[PDB]
């Protein structure tokens, strides 16, 4: 197994592994981003990123097609993107359009291109384009009250096109705010922009992170994950009717809850909570959520 | 300001996490040090309907996975496991489908006991020379419903079901009701069994919506009365496999009945009995239930049943596969990646390929399955 | 006794007749043949060929109203049940209650049925399964043994449940419970007439009937009453709007079956009544596979009542629009003709040799009965001029 | 009404019209024939045949179509066939075979042309022809033990003709016999003649007549008639089938029962007695035989 003791003096945040499992990411409140290679067994620093004017609270890699490519956030209301070539890692672009911190950051589906979903504490949401050969511009809605700590990707699908008797895409994403409240986002081409589609009540205190699982099944899955120690589970049989709400357990749970993961096939739920421990989760045959395994070290 | 947990799955089949202590360590770990593959999945003979199939490692793969299952893990209900295996080898008989849902033979030392067979003093009532007398008179007239009030106001429920016969099966329905209810559990049961082979379990069923009492019953003893039901169905020789259209019906609506009342597992058991087709079109006009999957979609046990019973449908030449649960079997498929199974993992998407290629390019499941089959066949490789 | 002077009488082609009748020197007269046979304004007002065309349903249906009148009227003890029946299917005017009221009058029971009836108790006086037996009975069926279960349930005098288990297994058992209901114990006739009712509304009718050949005091009961049972039959079929001429199958095979019980027991009015009813065609075919009765003509072939009967009954047949026409009552017809001549009745004779050569010429010209009407049919058109 | 007082000094044994019934034949048992004319209301006497030596028992039209042409037969064993040409009557052919009397003669079926049946005391029965342009040649046969009383013709039928799968016609007659028996015979083309079909046993004495009825229906009526007081009406639902045997009434005759004649229709019966009375019969709906009139002058 590869430890990597000692990769920041102050807090990590997260730390991700990119698509093929060579290379990790990490970031701290010390303002920067590590770098390094895990290669069998081994991993060495290969650059830290500098930059950032506050802690950087998320890191996300995008898709192997696009390249070798980062995307952070930070407190200091910035985005910045990173790119390796030949070896070496340099900064490619700046979105600084948030007027507090920014929570959460994540490549779209590749589907989409090189696409970002930001999220920030000055109450709104921003999507932007990466790009090299061309000229961006960034899609700013007004989406939770007193600030977004999450916004995550739902996956690419096709859906019918009434208006022409054809084939559209559905962009959907998913938030979670200050304000207890998570949020459904789709892309209408009419106004130009991200409209509501639906507004879901269940949490009493404020919403850490909200996942929309990658399931290929037809159904869709969300966990959102609060402060309130509780963590739900959100299902919709069809694209077009309402979201069923479901305790993943029926007590609280000791701690905060903070982040929610679900795996690539998206049947096991990861949460990280308070109390310091990792608790996997699956669904038996009635449907019920149970223990799928746990990380407590 | 306080160092939290991390985790992130990878699509390497390598994952990431740090858990603060009771410096801070973070670990790569290849993702069975925190998920162990179920020898299940890794067993199941490759997919099925896929002509390189024999029916040989399937047949044998239930058993051996039958046998572990159970001597593992005794408390595990077994029904719809043993079901699906009968249903798979053609020796079909409904007295065995009938003794594993609940066994009778338990039944048979009490009808071996000895029996008091004295002469009984009068319990019961029976219509005198003049009512009897007024029953044919009332006949002779044409008066059915005079004459049904009559034998029922004198409590004489032998006339009372022949004139009743003249009547259709509605009032003979209402009179074995008088009949039992006049004056326990033992009258809901025979009621169900008269009523199912007359063609009223719609009504007989319908019944339990209404009482709290008897609805509890028959949720909760749903086993032995379905059993009661296939065991006393007439023997044809000619078509064995065929099914009575009394009681498919009642095999359609107490299934509906009982998934109105959360119990998914009881009611596929009886959804497959009757051999109701996988899909999301509502099974009964009536009501709005379906049957989209054998329990919970997103377990193992789920994703082998629905294709164990796809394969069984398959025997048909005419029947062409199921579109309701192509979804889950690439969930199957992306299931096997997680598990670093490459292997089998190809032989689904491949399949389902050719399986999703032979729709309608036009149709939104066919674009969706299209990319998302791309997706997991992209992943693995 | 060849020295002795006979009567002598002889029938001649010319519509005379010939007789001497020795007195109490002899005369011979001759005479014309109505002053013998006193001849029937009934075939000289029926309005010729019936299924000729240039037929009008008026004439025969006002032709039926005045002969059933004049009929009844002049001899009121005459049956009328057949006249009366083939009238109402001739009008459509036809509903299973209408020809039940025929049969039987039910009005002298609803006397009966509107004096006082006591709604009171009443002591137990039959049986019914306890606790006990009505476990065993339900562990019995738990157990698929429909024989053990009814065993149980007739042998504690049960006929209740003996009813329903006995539905599980088929009408043969269903109709042993209800004997053993009725019968288990004056009261004889009810039990033969419900009985007989409950087994026709099962598809038992054969079985029912067969019974009455192997007793002497319910077969006397039942050509005896035949009338009542065929009504109280019909009263009981359920109304049905869009099919109000369609008897159902299992009244079908009462009516066949009875009508041939009743045919053996010498009663060929009866019989061919209920062949009427169920609608059986005039052949010479056997009505019932398992049996050799014949339904050839409704009465004696050579009745008068039995040509117009015959040809009425066929004509009704002809709204059918596949309906061709019942051969086996060709000859009758050619008789019919041959009856109009002898009483000087040429002209609706030939109207009736015309009819019926066009009505030949449609048949296989190499059939054997076909080649006889056709001689047959020569001869008497030959007389007729 | 046509009356004829003493058309002979002695027994007048029959009288018979003709087919227009315009003229009268009558028979005595002074051995002479006579012929009256009868137009209208009117008669008159025409002829007078004389040439048979013993009583004249009967005599029988033949069909118009071969002319006006009479027989007779006698005692004295023969039969005597007289033709009318321009009004005036002669005797044109004489059947002389038998050695006793002659009790009945009668003309076939006209479709078998002009063709006589006789019955005599001597047992036998012989069939001629008759004819002005050919040969003539007797078909005798040995009927009844002590006697003949009376043979008649069956109408002419056609029936199926296995041996070549096409149709032949059946050619059959019944007789009565002083054994009391009646038989019904069928011609053979590979015997030559006409051989026995059937013995009807049923009466206690002689049986003075047999009349197989004209009538145009499928079954078969005979009625014979005998000196036990009784008449038998004998019927047969197929040709090729058994004769149910029927009494007229249930009670012996007042006396001997001579003559039986069918109507032309078929349905009519009339017997001529020992008592004096012509009675007449027909069958009620059930099938029973019951009064249809009477002549008892």
């Amino acid at each position: 197994m590869v430890v990597i003791a000692n990769a920041h003096n102050e807090l990590i945040h997260d730390a991700v592994l990119d698509y093929y499992g060579k290379r990790l990411a990490t970031c701290s409140s010390d303002k920067t981003i590590k770098i390094f290679e895990v290669e069998g067994e081994t991993h060495k620093l290969i650059d830290t990123l500098t930059g950032h004017e506050g802690p950087v609270w998320r890191v996300d890699w995008a898709h192997p097609k696009f390249g070798t490519i980062l995307a952070s956030c930070s407190y200091d209301g910035k985005v910045l993107i990173w790119k390796e070539e030949n070896g070496r890692w340099s900064q490619i672009a700046v979105h600084a359009v948030h007027s507090a911190s920014v929570n959460s950051v994540q490549w779209a589906p590749h589907e989409y291109g090189p696409l970002l979903l930001v999220a920030s504490s000055d109450g709104k949401v921003s999507v932007v384009e990466f790009k090299e050969n061309g000229t961006t511009s960034p899609i700013i809605i007004d989406a939770h009250a007193i600030g977004v700590n999450s916004a995550s990707w739902a996956p690419a699908t096709i859906e019918e096109d009434g208006e022409h008797n054809g084939t559209k895409e559905s962009r959907k994403f998913v938030t979670g705010g200050a304000d207890n409240l998570v949020k459904i986002w789709k892309y209408n081409s009419d106004a130009q922009t991200y409209v509501l589609e639906s507004t879901l009540e269940g949490h009493s205190d404020w919403v850490r992170d909200v996942a929309w699982s990658p399931t290929v099944l037809l159904r869709s899955y969300l966990a959102s994950v609060s402060q309130d120690r509780t963590c739900i589970i959100w299902t919709q049989d069809n694209e077009q009717g309402p979201w069923k709400k479901t305790l993943l357990k029926e007590e609280k749970f000791p701690d905060v809850l903070w982040r929610a993961s679900w795996s690539l096939s998206g049947n096991v739920l990861a949460l990280s909570g308070g109390d310091n421990k990792v608790t996997l989760w699956k669904e038996n045959l009635e449907g019920k959520w149970e223990p799928a395994g746990e990380v407590h070290q | 300001r306080r160092q939290f947990p991390i985790f992130h799955w990878s699509a390497a089949n390598k994952v990431v996490y740090a858990v603060p202590p009771i410096v801070q360590e973070i670990k790569v770990t290849p993702i069975d040090q925190i998920i162990k593959p179920n020898d299940m999945l890794k067993s199941f003979p490759g997919p099925l309907g896929s002509a390189k199939l024999k029916k040989k490692d399937l047949t044998k793969w239930m058993e051996t996975t039958i046998k572990s299952i159970s001597e593992n893990e005794s408390s595990t209900d077994m029904t719809i496991w043993q079901l699906l295996e009968m249903k798979l080898n053609d020796k079909v008989n409904w007295k065995n489908i009938s003794k594993l849902l609940y066994n009778s033979d338990e039944l048979l030392m009490y009808l071996s006991q000895p029996f008091p067979n004295g002469d009984m003093i009068p319990n019961a009532y029976r219509l005198d020379i003049n009512c009897q007398m007024r029953v044919l008179a009332f006949l002779q007239t044409g008066n059915h419903d005079e004459a049904l009030r009559l034998a029922l106001s004198k409590r004489d429920y032998a006339i009372a079901l022949l004139v009743g016969s003249l009547m259709g099966k509605d009032r003979w329905s209402e009179v074995i009701q008088k009949y039992l209810y006049e004056g326990k559990e033992l009258a809901h049961f025979l009621l169900l069994i008269f009523q199912v082979f007359v063609g009223n379990s719609k009504m007989a069923i319908k019944s339990f919506y209404t009482n709290n009492e008897t609805s509890q019953w028959a949720s909760e003893n749903w086993k032995s009365i379905v059993a009661a039901v296939l065991i006393n169905i007439p023997e044809n020789n000619e078509d064995p496999l065929l099914i009575p259209p009394v009681v498919l019906e009642f095999l359609i609506e107490f299934g509906i009945f009982l998934t109105k009342k959360g119990l998914t597992a009881a009611a596929s058991t009886l959804f497959i009995i009757g051999n109701v087709p996988l899909s999301n079109e509502p099974v009964m006009a009536d009501s709005d239930v379906i049957f989209e999957s054998i329990g919970n979609m997103n377990t193992f046990e789920s994703i082998l049943w629905d294709e164990i019973y796809e394969y069984i449908f398959s025997y048909d030449p005419k029947f062409k596969g199921f579109s309701s649960i192509l979804p889950q079997k690439i969930y199957h498929a992306s299931l096997l990646q997680e598990q670093g199974l490459n292997s089998l993992g190809t032989k689904y998407t491949d399949y389902l390929s050719s399986s999703v290629r032979k729709l309608p390019k036009k149709d939104i499941l066919t674009i969706n399955l299209t990319r998302e089959l791309s997706e997991v066949a992209s992943r693995l490789s």
